[PDB]
């Protein structure tokens, strides 16, 4: 059996009960009759006492959520109660997207999203190909900065260009905090592009004080992870237009088309161990009363839901529970505020669809300039 | 106003106990501007029912600070989390005065937790002190595989590569796997005649068994171990003359309590002399917005100093832990530990007994046998 969480919803009901019936709408050769249980007002208490309590009855066989962006401390939450009730759960949203990098021991947490290093990867294959070559490091005191600031460095080294870096500036973005000492560093600077890493509160502060300082004209571009950007399609003011950032494949999809593709791992994965060992693994999962003392069974169910292929797509993940190879892509912020797809990233090779970037200016009015020139040739 | 604080606690008499020092600490500075309260509850054997009989505390006050013990270990490191994923949520300060594990450190899963007793990764900044005193320059590593011992490998590489001088021979393995005389063999044929371990109270009996075997345990070679090595059921297995360390006053649970109430009502005072102070939100359940000044308290929490403490001089940095700690050396001479130094923050002064080095002999053994016979 498998079981559907809604954490967060601008009520789209009628999507829900669509969900309610279709026992037989997918096509996965498993009983993929879905319980469906909605959540009001998501926190600590109603998270868990609801989530055991239809895992008390039902013998359930695993979970999938979803919930809302700008919520980040519910995704130990759902990493501590699958390490009790030792039932294995997937999250596609975008609030627990967010990859935790170390896990319980033996917890199935099996979250999906991409790495903060993965994401450095496919972005300084962009930088290189534009052969900019010369960047500074924004970072606010946000926890985690220094994983990700030892991200650059060691990524800098495994490749073969000079990367010419100048320097590397750190400064307290919250409500509250002085602004001329970020000022004083900002307004000392000079560098063609910028790599910043921020949330989304410290972003609109951040940019604020871009402008203030003159680090937004056609003169420079940004280059921002996953996290800095908004939900995914009404950008606040304050961002600069020429934005950049790497976001996995599903960027633009319906939240009914997710599900699907969240049953499809569970449902494949139990088929899959059916042909191998045989006879769909013993289903149990339970709240408080005695749990998990060891698991010497479902363990060995663990490894058989790691590599799944679906639909012309590799859903491979590792130990650490973020997916391995994924076909990432790139966005980028148009001169109507929009996001539209740059360039895709697959099978290790980076493509693209503007040959240049094309660099805006203060109303509209592309810049083009006069020392650049498109030579034909042939063979 | 009444500001009221909470905390949860092993026995009941360890309640009331905490229950008379914020008595004391009310009437040492305080006055009719603010006053104080105490709250507690107790262990249950389910992490879940706790994580429940942990807001169950958070409806019936507006909590300000939480504190957590684990005197009784079944599990000595699935106890204090479910506090601390409940209470991080809405950015509730929890301190943590009884535990090691060096999980707590990485602030990017445990949004705000603070402790009074440095982790098991700190225990190494005196292995080196040692080094540089006795001289030693060739040493030989052996650490576990989990997280709890991996903190280790990378605290002495940084603290050696200051002065380049690369240890060798760092060996790894399995947490809770017999048989590592498969491991230790590859460490027989090494120059360095010199052992650092670091594992758990039961890995740490099998090894010092299968050392029995190889007569690593002779003259001539000398061990050194942590805090945990040498406190459990692996003692009876020990060799004679390992030159452990433990914790002055750890293990206490009754010192603690009063240092932790001192520092956090320094801070409360401190803090409430400023403004839009906006109180945390009542309520598990009906409620998903943050505290809003939340992050402000475990701002300046953070170097809030104390200076009539127990324990002594307590402090934090930047990660958040009790710096400047003590270490007492010992010794196991006749299956009986005996101080022989002590650590005091950043030297050691060592006096008023011989060492007494493992294979019986008097004079200080140096490493670094030059093998003669080359491959
Ligand atoms: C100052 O601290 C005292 C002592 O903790 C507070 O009194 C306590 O108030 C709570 C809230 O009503 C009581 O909790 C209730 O206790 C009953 C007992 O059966 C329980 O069934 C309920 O579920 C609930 O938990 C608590 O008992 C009570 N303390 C004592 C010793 O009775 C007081 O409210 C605090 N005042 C301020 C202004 O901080
Ligand atoms: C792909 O996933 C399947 C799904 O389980 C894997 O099946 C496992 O195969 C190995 C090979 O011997 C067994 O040791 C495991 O015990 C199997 N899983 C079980 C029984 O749950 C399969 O190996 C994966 N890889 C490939 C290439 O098919
Ligand atoms: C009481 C005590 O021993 N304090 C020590 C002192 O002896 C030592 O000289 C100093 C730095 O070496 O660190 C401190
Ligand atoms: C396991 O222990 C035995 C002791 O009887 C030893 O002979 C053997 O070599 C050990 N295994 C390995 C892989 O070393
Ligand atoms: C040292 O080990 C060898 C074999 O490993 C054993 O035969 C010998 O007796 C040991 N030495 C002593 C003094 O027991
Ligand atoms: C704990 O510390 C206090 C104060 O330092 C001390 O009086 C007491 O003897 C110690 N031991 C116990 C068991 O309380
Ligand atoms: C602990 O360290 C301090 C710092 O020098 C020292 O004065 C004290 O004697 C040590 N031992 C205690 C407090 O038992």
């Amino acid at each position: 059996t498998v079981a559907v969480v809604f954490s967060s919803s601008g009520p789209p009901q009628a999507q829900f009960r669509a969900r309610l019936t279709p026992q037989s709408f997918l096509d996965l050769p498993l009983e993929i009759q879905p319980l469906t249980v909605g959540v009001n007002t998501t926190n600590p208490s109603s998270l868990l006492t609801q989530i055991c309590g239809l895992l008390g009855a039902a013998h359930v066989h695993g979970i999938v959520f979803e919930d809302n962006v700008d919520t980040e401390a519910v995704a130990q939450i759902l990493d501590f109660i699958s390490s009790q009730t030792h039932v294995p759960i997937l999250s596609i949203s975008g609030g627990s997207a967010v990859v935790l990098t170390p896990k319980e021991p033996g917890s199935a947490f099996l979250q999906l999203g991409v790495s903060l290093e993965q994401q450095l990867q496919v972005l300084f294959k962009v930088l290189e190909e534009y052969d900019w070559s010369a960047f500074a490091v924004i970072t606010s005191l946000h926890p985690g900065h220094a994983l990700f600031l030892e991200g650059v460095r060691a990524v800098a080294d495994a490749s073969h260009v000079s990367w010419r870096l100048l320097d590397v500036v750190t400064l307290e973005l919250g409500p509250g905090g002085p602004r001329a000492r970020t000022q004083r560093l900002l307004r000392q600077l000079d560098a063609p592009v910028f790599v910043a890493y921020c949330s989304r509160e410290e972003a609109e502060v951040l940019f604020a004080e871009a402008a203030q300082a003159g680090l937004v004209g056609p003169g420079h571009v940004w280059l921002v992870p996953n996290l800095a950007l908004g939900s995914t399609d009404a950008p606040p003011a304050t961002f600069p237009v020429g934005l950049i950032s790497v976001v996995t494949e599903s960027w633009r999809l319906s939240l009914r088309q997710k599900v699907r593709d969240g049953v499809a791992i569970l449902a494949l994965g139990a088929h899959s161990y059916w042909r191998q060992h045989g006879t769909l693994p013993a289903p149990a999962g339970d709240c408080r009363v005695h749990p998990g003392p060891v698991s010497p069974a479902r363990e060995a169910f663990y490894r058989h839901l790691l590599n799944v292929t679906w639909e012309g797509r590799d859903f491979s993940f590792s130990p650490g529970g973020y997916l391995v190879q994924p076909t990432m892509v790139v966005i980028a912020l148009n001169r109507h505020r929009l996001w539209e797809m740059v360039g895709r990233w697959e099978h290790g090779v980076l493509y693209m669809k503007y040959p240049v970037w094309p660099r805006y200016s203060a109303s509209l009015q592309p810049v083009v300039d006069s020392r650049h020139l498109t030579v034909a040739t042939l063979e | 106003k009444i500001v009221n604080i909470g905390a949860v606690l092993s026995t009941r008499k360890h309640e009331q106990m905490f229950r008379e020092a914020v008595n004391q600490a009310n009437k040492r500075h305080g006055s009719w501007k603010i006053q104080l309260n105490a709250t507690s509850v107790t262990h249950k054997p389910n992490a879940i029912q706790m994580a429940l009989s942990v807001c169950e505390d958070l409806i019936s006050s507006q909590v300000y600070a939480i504190l957590v013990s684990h005197p009784p270990t079944p599990n000595d490191h699935f106890t204090p989390t479910p506090v601390s994923y409940t209470a991080g949520f809405y950015r509730i300060p929890v301190l943590g005065l009884t535990t090691r594990m060096s999980i707590y450190s990485d602030k990017s899963i445990h949004l705000s937790f603070l402790r009074t007793v440095p982790p098991y990764s700190h225990q190494s900044s005196v292995w080196f002190e040692m080094m540089r005193v006795y001289s030693w320059n060739h040493i030989i590593l052996l650490v576990s595989d989990d997280h709890e011992g991996r903190a280790a490998q990378k605290r002495l590489e940084t603290l050696l590569e200051e002065r380049e001088s690369k240890a060798e021979k760092v060996l790894q393995f399995d947490p809770g796997t017999k048989n590592v005389t498969a491991l230790l063999m590859e460490a027989k044929e090494l120059e360095a005649r010199v052992i650092i371990l670091s594992a758990s109270e039961d890995d740490a009996a099998t090894v010092y068994r299968a050392a029995a075997m190889l007569n690593m345990t002779g003259s001539g070679y000398v061990w050194l171990v942590g805090e945990r090595e040498i406190s459990g059921n692996a003692l009876r297995y020990a060799p004679d003359g390992i030159l452990g360390l433990q914790l002055i006053n750890g293990k206490n649970e009754s010192a603690h309590i009063s240092d932790a109430v001192g520092v956090v009502a320094q801070a409360v005072h401190e803090l409430l002399e400023k403004e839009n102070i906006t109180d945390p939100p009542r309520g598990c359940v009906g409620n998903t917005n943050i505290w809003k000044t939340g992050p402000l308290f475990k701002r300046v929490l953070m170097s809030s100093k104390y200076a009539d403490g127990v324990t002594g001089r307590v402090e934090f940095n930047e990660d958040g832990d009790r710096k400047f700690a003590n270490y007492s050396i010992m010794n196991l001479q006749n299956r009986k530990l005996v101080q022989v130094g002590i650590y005091n923050g950043t030297h050691v002064i060592p006096n008023d007994r011989k060492i007494i080095w493992p294979g019986g002999e008097t004079e200080k053994p140096r490493g670094y046998q030059m093998s003669t016979r080359l491959k």
